[PDB]
């Protein structure tokens, strides 16, 4: 069980960063921030369910490369507000392992996993993107 | 012989994709099955070298989720417990699922004795998820009705 | 992975079961497959659920013994030692009772392993055994005559 | 089950190649087809027997070769990394090539558990190897390109 | 070699009692416990050969279910006679499991099961209609 | 589950014979026998059950103790009547083993073991006493 | 102790079903079959006591030869006599296994095993010889 | 000796990150999160020192209790304030559980356990609070 | 060296019968001796065979028990613990009784480690008891009176 | 089997010195050997008895160790390495010493498996050593020579 | 006790031969006789000394390898399965034999756990064997014929 | 790494022997052993390489059965040079060996074992041939 | 089984070399070397069975022990003659091991091993001797 | 004491293929092929003696090298002299071997394997010379 406790605590963490995070950006980052505080929901409920409770939708993930892509278009923290998302970066990396490591220990989790792993490269392009946005000032 | 029953269902699976494509009439299938095809052969690199050689992708992964998506919209609610079947076409991918799946299996049991990438088994998954994308499809085209159990 | 091997098995042979079906050219044949394949769904939640849910049940085996009986009379004597083939019809469900014939293995493997029902693999052995029929009278009524080794 | 499971992928592998025979449009190739099914029952009774039985001979493995040879002649060079497909004739073939690698992983695996002849395994790989010059001779006959990797 | 021996020795046990029963019913009752004195011998013969003889037929069994499907439609012993084919069917359902732990340690008696578990559903159908047969009266 | 397998199973064996014996005996002792059928039953419930079902009461267990002390006062088969119960008596002992192993193994079925014990040594005295009956004429 | 347990208990099997039996024999087998009740007495007086009691004597064994050869001279149970003592051989059968299954584990009860083979030899002979003895009517 | 380790280091992480909180709550929110910074304190002595020193009172964990009691009357952030004290509920979590493992590992740290779990119990409270306060404005 | 050791005391114990035998003075005695002698070769052959050929029989076994009887009989009571010796005819018997007492344990160890048949050691028993009777009225028509313990 | 194979050695021993005795045309011989058949009757119960019962003294083991010494002054000097033979009598006995010497080793053997009085292999090993003194003296009152190796 | 046992043996033995040589009545054997006890005690340093000491030689093996065909050019044909026995002087090898092979099971037994000359087990089978023509011969110039079985 | 040594070293024995049997040959033997001693180096360079290194071809199995073919219609030693060829195949039978304990170690070099089986069987052929040939004469 | 292998294999290099030694001696050394061929042969049939098939005689090593006798009374290699038969004799030496080795690991070829030992020793001997005979000249 | 035999046994077959070939050179050839037989014979006693019976020199292997380096100045068996030495450099090449598991094995023969990995390097020398000698005529 230690697993899946470490990884949905683990998920805690990043989602109220994410929390603390999305005070620091603008109402397009804010009602991101929020989707995906939503989505991790959805994603520990699978995780504490063990699989019994429907996880994450695929279009959840097709969305994410979808913002992926929109924003690849255009050292942490150049800005506090860069920093926060470069923190949320480095629990998501953690999380995506913790993850993992539930994953080849059972058998669950696979969508999770890939969301996860989107959402850590999607959270170092927001954070370069406002310090691209503030030195473009 | 690890990692060697694996290559040894990727190939097997390879030949029965390449059945049901040969079958399909669309095109969109038929690329699809392809891409596979190729992927596998990726795949069974990545396996067979480590990971040391060409190694399966995230957009490899997320091509086939692209996919999957865009399919799902067209088919619409899926009811639970479909028996397998209904034309040719969509018998044949149901083949081809299924030995995907007993792939997965197959990976499943590698990583416990040999190291194996994530990406090979995320793939490994999705592509069984959308096999059976596949053969709904291909029955809905030839307005073919599925039976649930 | 202990009956999920035996699962990915049921699911395996279950989609080979619905193309022969989809090939014969007979309703006695056709309605046979599909019971079984809806009896392999019985059976695969038998395994999955360890007998707490839905059961294989003895009219179920009992059926097949039926059926088997009532070909058994229209071929007459099978001589032993029957290769494969024939038509596209018997041949596909020589690959059916294949496929029956290691899901026999595979749910002898988990027996050993962890508990199963024996109707589970009474099932599977009459399966197996009414596929042979099935090619047989496919071959009959084609008026093609099976090679003996 | 050691050579259980041995048995049952050559009356696995031997029903696939009764599917192949029956969609070949060459005489050849149908003729070959045959000739191994028997051999198959062969091979399955060396094993079963412990050799004590009818035995496979180093002819019976000659003659593959024979054939081989014959047809890797009329193909030429053969480019590596051919995705499995083509044809119906074709792509039927690349599922029993499949089977047959897995026999030699089953026989493979048996061997180290249990007395086995060699010319068991010797056979298996020269068949699984000729299974593929079919595929490939029934695409260039039918004037279709393999794709390759 | 121990399953076997307590099988066929069981099994031994189970006809002898028939053979004692087969005294008590009609001229018709008789012909059938008759009969499987012969398809238990069958059994035992493809039992004690470990599989190279031959046993039951398909048909000795289709048979069987007719004669299930036959009696339906009309505490032990209600009578001696209804507690002597009871008795047989507590025996039949021993050789059952003895057999049944034959084919899971081997792999041999497939038919032979489903036989005999089918055969002791119908000395319960017999016994019963005796006993219907005599309050009937 | 062997054990408990084995126990029932063999329970329903001695059931059985109680049922053909109790055909030979008097209105009193058929009276009697009938309600060890089902206390028996009270007994296989239970035992089935690994303990979930009541089975029999400490009540059922006094009464037979009356019957002992009730009949103590006045080579198996001086008689056929007596053979029978005696027969009874093998059975019962082996019952009485056979759920003897079912206690020690799980720590279920403590007044049946009580109850088939003493059940066995009144079948003695049942036997016994129609041996006398019909050698007092 | 469990081999010696199976071994008596199923040896008291044995010797209440002759018990019964010999209810249905004429006067002649019925002394024998009393005779034989002693001596399975004597056996199981050996093993319960496992060997420091004295079975029985080889002077037993010698007179149930002389029986044997006394009877081969003129389906089970053509007869319900018959089939009694055909139930009887079968348990003989039983025993006999049960008893074997002493010995090997200890080394004790040689003689014993000897007279029971050929006792199941002889009970076969007498169930015959009653089917004979009643169809020369 | 890793589960203490585990145990007061992740103490540390924990009352760092109350300090950081400290400064964006009222004075009287302030004056109660600097009462835990101590009794956190206590915790990581007793814990560091296996046992040996004294950690917390149980008249620390009533005045918690209080608290709970006192709060419950009237997505994690609502404001930067609340994702603050959430983000801090998370890590009470963790180390609510990293101090379980001590526990059960040794036999130390009861009311250390008890202690922490009222706490983010408490801390929920307290970020839904200001959510309320702000909200309420 | 399972049953090696085995077949090793039966010739041994054979060389010993046949000494006692050319000792002995009486016929039915000697004749004895000789049926044994054989009995023996069979014995060593159900042994060397695992069953499969030649086999200890009932009778065989049976006539042995018919002789000590007749032989109890001209003896009487046995008072127990008798000093073996006496005269040359019944002190080579009580050695060759001793080495089948011996061939008995031989015959125990090895069922425990190979399947033998119960009758062998049936016999061998059988046999050690007899060679104590012959022993006996050896002394008896010599008139030689047995010291007891 | 622990003492059993020891008690079937005594027994064993105990037929040949009857037999050596019934040879010895002289008295203390023949006493010697007869006190000595008893006393392995009470070492026979000594060991099967774990020493509960009659018990091995230390007389019974000072008396052989007299009448040694008494045979030793008669004989004089022993050369070693003494081939065995000589006369009948002679032969005889060290045919018993041997199983004698055989006796101390099966006892030695149990030993080390459960208890066993001391007493016992000491009454063991004077009693090889004295059966030597006797086929000595035999071939000395015979006038033979032995040979030395 | 590993060697122990076969020495004990060799004493054994060296008797039993010493009693059927006081028994012979013809020279030739009973210099043989005599000759091996001797070669005996060499065997038994061989083993006691681990080959150290005096050893076993190949003409000492090779002498009876001499013997042996010289005798059996005096019976002729040796018909299978002799029953031990015939004459005193016969009888009285046959146990010795019989000793001698199971001498040969003790060295087996002991090479296995402790290192021994090859030379010590091939004379200890050329013995056996010499012993049997020793036997027959015997029963030949007592104008004796054997029993076969 | 020793099957492999052995192999090798080994096969350098055969080509080596071969050498010098072609000596005594005519100049058409001598132009089929020059060129097994070259099917040979690609054996041993397939061998030596672990199956990283292509061996022979089918081409050059086929090639041998069409000699093997083209002999068999027309004590070793019969001549020295008979001798020779045998001697050959003996050492041929041993690489032939020492090959296939490669294959089933490894699962390398199946063409190989094939060709040096059909080889041995060759050499014999020769050793014989010339036998003919110089009896002929 | 390898060491049957082994055993034969290495027997039938011993007898090729034989084979190619008698073409260098006279008439009478080929005679002996012709009969050796065929003892050797013996030989490989008693191992080749494993026992079932009788091997070579004692007379046959008499024979040896005869030419060894013979022989006596009259640096490898001083001629290509002697250097062939010392050859042979080291390939005996050979044999004669790995027949020890079968018999060791058996209890099959004593006579075998024996007439191999005294042969080497006496292909000794010949190569001895026609250095012998031309030094002579 | 496997690995000694071997090594010695296969030392043996080695200097009696030289003494063989020792037959076909010239004298000077010769003359080293004889001093050859003699460092091999200071090899087999160091090697049979385990150690304590001194074997070869340093100053044997300088030798060696002088010759190597002498003939280096200037397919198996150009000549059947060029086989033959040949032959006797895979035999070599195979008592290295077996020697060096004699070292690696106890730690004794180290000059005996760098004397013996040198002089098949001769003997390849030695082959190919020949080889040119006879073909430059």
């Amino acid at each position: 069980d230690d697993p899946i406790i470490e990884a949905n605590g683990t998920l805690d963490e990043l989602t109220s960063f994410i929390g603390e995070a999305k005070h620091y950006v603008d109402e397009e980052m804010k009602g991101i921030l929020e989707e995906i505080q939503n989505d991790i929901y959805k994603i520990m409920g699978e995780i504490g369910s063990k699989g019994k409770i429907e996880g994450i939708s695929e279009e959840r993930i097709k969305w994410l490369a979808g913002l992926i892509e929109r924003y690849s278009e255009m050292l942490p923290g150049g800005t506090l507000e860069s920093a926060k998302l470069d923190v949320c970066r480095t629990i998501a990396r953690r999380a995506e392992r913790k993850v993992a490591t539930v994953l080849r220990e059972f058998g669950i989790g696979t969508l999770a996993a890939i969301y996860l792993a989107l959402l850590s490269r999607l959270l170092f392009l927001l954070a370069r993107v406002i310090e691209i946005e503030k030195n473009k000032l | 012989s690890p990692v060697v029953e694996v290559q040894g269902t990727i190939d097997e699976l390879n030949s029965f994709i390449g059945y049901a494509l040969v079958l399909s009439r669309w095109d969109d299938i038929r690329n699809d099955l392809f891409r596979i095809q190729n992927d596998l052969f990726v795949l069974g690199e990545d396996v067979s070298t480590g990971g040391k050689g060409r190694t399966v992708t995230m957009d490899m992964i997320i091509y086939l989720i692209k996919r999957s998506v865009e399919m799902k919209a067209e088919i619409g609610k899926i009811e639970l417990f479909v028996v397998p079947g209904g034309s040719v076409e969509s018998a044949s991918l149901h083949m081809a699922r299924a030995v995907s799946r007993r792939l997965e299996r197959r990976i499943k049991a590698a990583s416990e004795l040999t190291e194996i990438n994530a990406n090979v088994l995320l793939y490994a998954n999705m592509l069984s998820n959308i096999l059976f994308m596949h053969a709904l499809i291909s029955n809905k085209r030839l307005n073919i009705p599925e039976k649930i159990w």
